[PDB]
């Protein structure tokens, strides 16, 4: 039951970042499907591997974990977000609340009457550093 | 969650679990039904309070009042709204395994960033009252 | 007793445990009371062994002293409940929940003693205070007077202590992991000891002061006993060879130094050549942290 | 479903109050042999938690677990006797002793719960074990048995109550088909109230123990005289020693237990009872000398 | 009738050795007993007798219990010697009603006396006023003692009666040898409207 804690607790740290400064990206999301395949891992371990990849592809590799605003100030739907997941000192289903600390931090350019543009943005860098998932 | 978003249809894709349209069949989808629209309503809830109201007042399995204060927290929650915070007092005065749990939450979440401190004294006397593991 | 038959009561932790949730049985508000039950035990020379105990139902008037009951009938069935799951558990005395002794204890006494003779009361107590154990033993005796008042069915006090089992050791091992008491080793242990011997004496002390006090003025009839016995106190205090007892015990000390002196001296090398120890090892640890 | 299904799920546990506990080791070590068994009283409180407040024995024959000295008649005639106390109790569960090795349930053992399932629904059975539960946690476990039928229907993986967990195995005999066929896990607590453990913490009354005494002055120089002299038996093989661990590897000095007579391991030995011994031999002596001035 | 808790409190005394009665007062006085505790376990299935006395400092000989065996069986060996008292007896009896299996059971109290009362009636009108209100019902069966004693024992009675002629009621056996007085003015058709 520290395995529990030691996978989610990394598949929070590391949502949507990859290979910026961080390459065990890699080693560790091998690892997250290392222990769903096995028959050798302890239940209570599992639940905690489930959700170390299903944290980590959240809302289609575009919502981030971030307490604080970028703006600056620590909004409360996220604070209870993240503090009644951790959470599950007698409760199971307390599984939902990441939803409100689940941010899709993405340039909305809205334009001067309230509706959408079309207007894009050069690239100041390769795409390896803008990223996203690979399907495979 | 997989529905966060929609707001004037979110009542119709979940009235066909919701009560009324739906049979009193196991309340565990009932309470999920209430506890799901508080998820969807999450800080905005206008007239999804009302609703959610209308749900616990006339409530009487205990799945429902678990699941349906879970929503309606969630639904009033950052607010004061004295309404709620006595009927969700009154789910605490009732002495019931798993909808004191979820009414308990559901107070804190509903004077959420606030608390007078009258609610305080109010809520850990009652504390030293009651016994279990779950609503204590 | 004048009998070496009686003399050291060990009571069992799981007594103490039984009698303080039997406080709390009745704690309703039939609470603030006297609360009695049977003591079962077995014993062999100057002991009496104390093991288990049931609350016997038991009522008593809060301002007459003749007005008590005792379902004695309750007794003669339990009693024989209990023999039918353990034999040697007689009767050995029967407990009272303090906080001290009433004028009315000697009569229940007797309705104890109609199963064994020798039966002790052991006064538990069901707040925590004294420093001392909470555990007091008293005995049924009777004698005569100098005096020549008639002879008398009075309590007499016999030592007290508690003891234990390898289960009783570990249930209360088990309970005590919070209150860690073992963090404090030997040497700290036994001034302990002896600081909280003071803090005995010195209430002890405390406790005749007030009643010399209580005697002398806001009168309270002088029983002659008590004072005779505060005067061999008196006498018996260490003063009148003064000189020679310095001398003495200045002498006494010189050798316990003298011996402290080597102990500490031997510890001090020891020490010390540890340190050599270490600073071999770093240096053998040096060559290897270079190499490739 | 127009109305809800039946429901188990359940993070089981046992409040085993401070009373408890000791009566059901005391007791059962009694039978090392032959194990006893006891019933348990006490209350049971919402659905998710056993609270037992209390325990009695019962009597047996002579063989080991029978069920014909587990009359009726007694545990009848108990709870009365105890409800003329002030104990408005009723039974909870049964335990018993399984000395000597695992906490596990046997086939009579299984069975005779089943007794207790017929006759109430709520029953746990608790086990203590007063050989190998000496000093430290107190081995003992709890145990409900688990409709084998219904598993073999296709509720086997449907026996699932939501228990927490923290795994076990020298069971695994009969815990492979008893938490998972027979029976399962439930966790143990307790409840350690205030004014018991200010009652436990209690074992020493020293109104009449050291600092008001001390050993006998001629007791104490024979004392130190024996020690004082094991002191230079041992300071020469030390000598011996330190020039031969000067002269060889780690390794030698490592395998080296013959004769642990030699090392330092006894110099300190000694001198922390010699000292202990004087020094506060010591100050026993300077305080009564103003505290009984 | 109801379940109830019958206490029988017999008396000792110099007087309970009296010819004026049935041989001597003392067998006779057994005698009434074993029909008073048997007479009230067939009314119900179900009822404890108990049996105190009313002596020197009054003591339980047996406390509540449905087998009128011990009842009977304790009761042969008294001896009549003391000086009685109500006072004390009486209120023994209340806490040995309290103690009892089952708290639906009624407080009866049925009392044999015979010897002169030495307690004032100011005191005893007090008790009566603690009876009433521990709603304790007390018969008095005076088997001798009420030419030897002015009735203190009628405003006794009387405190525990309000408007109820049941509550308390003081019922007498003339001091003849009147074998047939201690059979007919027995509590439980005496007093009461119920005979079985």
């Amino acid at each position: 039951y520290v395995r529990q804690g030691a996978l989610i607790a990394s598949a929070l740290i590391m949502i949507q970042q990859t290979e910026i400064t961080c390459p065990k990206v890699n080693q560790f999301r091998q690892l997250y499907s290392k222990v769903i395949n096995d028959k050798h891992d302890d239940v209570m371990a599992k639940f905690g591997a489930i959700l170390a990849q299903g944290i980590l592809d959240a809302g289609g590799h575009n919502v981030t974990i971030s307490l604080q605003s970028r703006t600056g100030h620590t909004h409360m739907p996220s604070v209870v977000g993240v503090l009644v997941f951790t959470q599950f000192w007698f409760w199971f289903p307390l599984s939902h609340f990441l939803s409100l600390a689940y941010t899709p931090t993405c340039v909305i350019g809205l334009n001067k009457d309230l509706k959408m543009p079309k207007v894009q943005y050069k690239s100041n860098c390769k795409p390896s550093t803008f990223a996203y998932p690979a399907p495979l | 969650v997989i529905h966060k978003g929609h707001e004037k249809e979110a009542l119709q894709l979940m009235a066909t679990y919701l009560p009324k349209d739906t049979s009193p069949g196991s309340a565990y989808q009932e309470g999920g039904g209430l506890y799901a629209l508080g998820l969807i309503h999450a800080n905005h809830g206008g007239d999804i309070i009302d609703y959610l109201l209308n749900q616990l007042k006339n409530a009487s399995n205990d799945i429902v009042r678990h699941g349906g204060s879970l929503g309606l927290g969630l639904a009033a929650m950052g607010t004061a709204r004295q309404d709620v915070y006595d009927l969700l007092k009154t789910n605490l005065y009732q002495d019931d395994a798993v909808t004191g749990e979820a009414a308990g939450l559901a107070l804190g979440l509903v004077m959420l960033g606030s608390k007078n401190a009258q609610a305080i004294e109010d809520m850990v006397g009652y504390a030293q009252e009651t016994q279990h593991e779950k609503i204590l | 007793m004048p009998e070496l038959a009686v003399q050291k009561v060990v009571v069992h932790p799981l007594v103490l445990l039984s009698v303080v949730d039997h406080f709390n049985r009745i704690g309703k508000v039939g609470n603030q009371k006297r609360v009695v039950g049977v003591l079962l035990g077995s014993w062999q020379k100057k002991v009496l062994d104390v093991s288990n105990s049931f609350a016997v139902p038991f009522d008593e008037d809060d301002k007459d002293d003749s007005v008590w009951f005792l379902d004695h009938d309750y007794l003669e069935n339990m009693y024989g409940m209990f023999k039918k799951v353990n034999a040697r558990e007689r009767i050995v005395g029967w407990y009272h929940t303090g906080p001290k002794l009433h004028k009315n204890d000697i009569a229940i006494n007797e309705l104890m003693k109609r199963y064994c003779p020798n039966s002790v009361l052991v006064i538990i107590d069901v707040k925590p205070k004294d420093l001392g154990l909470p555990t007091e033993a008293y005995i049924s005796v009777e004698e005569v007077h100098d005096d020549g008042t008639p002879t008398s069915k009075t309590f007499e006090h016999v030592t007290s202590e508690i003891g234990a089992e390898e289960a009783e050791e570990v249930g209360v091992e088990h309970l005590l992991r919070d209150i860690k008491d073992t963090t404090v080793g030997t040497l700290s242990q036994r001034i302990t000891n002896q600081v909280h011997g003071l803090k005995g004496l010195n209430s002890k002390l405390l406790d005749i002061r007030s009643y010399l006090e209580k005697v002398a003025t806001g009168k309270l009839p002088i029983n002659h006993q008590i004072i005779y016995q505060l005067q061999d106190v008196f006498n018996l205090l260490p003063d009148v060879s003064l000189q020679e007892f310095v001398k003495a015990f200045y002498l006494k000390t010189n050798d316990q130094m003298v011996v402290v002196y080597l102990a500490s001296l031997i510890r001090s090398v020891v020490a010390l050549h540890n340190l050599i120890n270490n600073k071999i090892a770093n240096r053998d640890a040096e060559k290897k942290e270079g190499q490739e | 479903p127009p109305t809800d299904a039946p429901a188990v799920d359940t993070a089981e546990q046992v409040y085993i109050s401070s009373l408890a506990l000791l009566k059901m080791l005391k007791h059962g070590r009694a039978g090392v042999p032959m194990e006893v068994m006891g019933l348990m009283l006490g209350e049971f409180v919402d659905d998710y938690t056993v609270r037992v407040i209390d325990v009695f024995a019962m009597p047996q024959s002579g063989t080991g677990v029978s069920v014909e000295a587990v009359d009726p008649v007694f545990q009848a005639k108990m709870l009365d006797m105890l409800k003329q106390t002030g104990r408005p109790e009723m039974v909870v569960g049964w335990y018993h002793s399984h000395p000597g090795f695992g906490c596990w349930l046997s086939g009579v053992d299984i069975n005779t719960q089943q007794s207790f399932e017929a006759l109430s629904e709520r029953a746990v059975a608790v086990v203590v074990d007063p050989i190998q539960s000496v000093k430290g946690k107190v081995v003992i476990d709890a145990f409900r048995l688990i409709n084998a039928n219904m598993m073999v229907l296709g509720h086997e993986p449907r026996q699932t109550t939501s228990n927490l967990g923290h795994l076990n195995k020298p069971s695994i005999q009969a815990l492979i088909h008893g938490l998972n066929r027979h029976y399962y896990s439930i966790t143990i607590n307790y409840r350690k109230n205030e004014l018991e453990q200010k009652m436990l913490l209690n074992l020493h009354k020293k109104s009449w123990m050291e600092g008001l005494t001390l050993q006998d002055y001629s007791e104490h120089c024979k004392h130190n005289e024996s020690v004082v002299k094991e002191m230079l038996e041992l300071a020469k093989n030390y000598n011996k020693a330190v020039e031969e661990e000067d002269k060889m590897t780690p390794e030698q000095l490592a395998i080296k237990n013959v004769g642990k007579q030699d090392p330092k391991r006894h110099l300190e030995e000694h001198v922390d009872v010699l000292m202990t011994s004087n020094i506060v031999q010591c100050l026993a002596a300077m305080l009564d000398t103003v505290v009984f001035k | 009738m109801v379940l109830e808790s019958t206490m029988v409190c017999v008396d000792n005394s110099e007087y309970m050795r009296n010819g004026d009665f049935l041989p001597t007062r003392l067998q006779a006085q057994q005698d009434a007993v074993n029909i008073v505790c048997h007479s009230k376990t067939r009314s119900n299935p179900e009822n404890n007798v108990g049996l105190i006395t009313l002596a020197n400092d009054c003591e339980v000989l047996t406390t509540l219990t449905p087998d009128t065996g011990r009842i009977l069986s304790k009761l042969h060996t008294v001896q009549p010697k003391g000086k009685i008292t109500f006072c004390t007896g009486i209120r023994v009896a209340h806490l040995a009603l309290k103690h009892r299996q089952g708290k639906n059971h009624k407080m009866r109290i049925i009392a044999f006396v015979g010897s002169p009362v030495e307690d004032n009636e100011k005191d005893l009108v007090k008790l009566a006023k603690r009876l009433k209100k521990e709603k304790v019902n007390v018969d008095i069966i005076n088997f001798g003692e009420e030419e030897v004693n002015t009735e203190k024992l009628t405003a006794f009675v009387n405190t525990l009666n309000g408007k109820d002629g049941t509550g308390s009621h003081l019922v007498t056996v003339p001091p003849g040898p009147s074998l047939a007085d201690a059979l007919i003015s027995s509590p439980i058709l005496a007093g009461e409207g119920g005979a079985m």
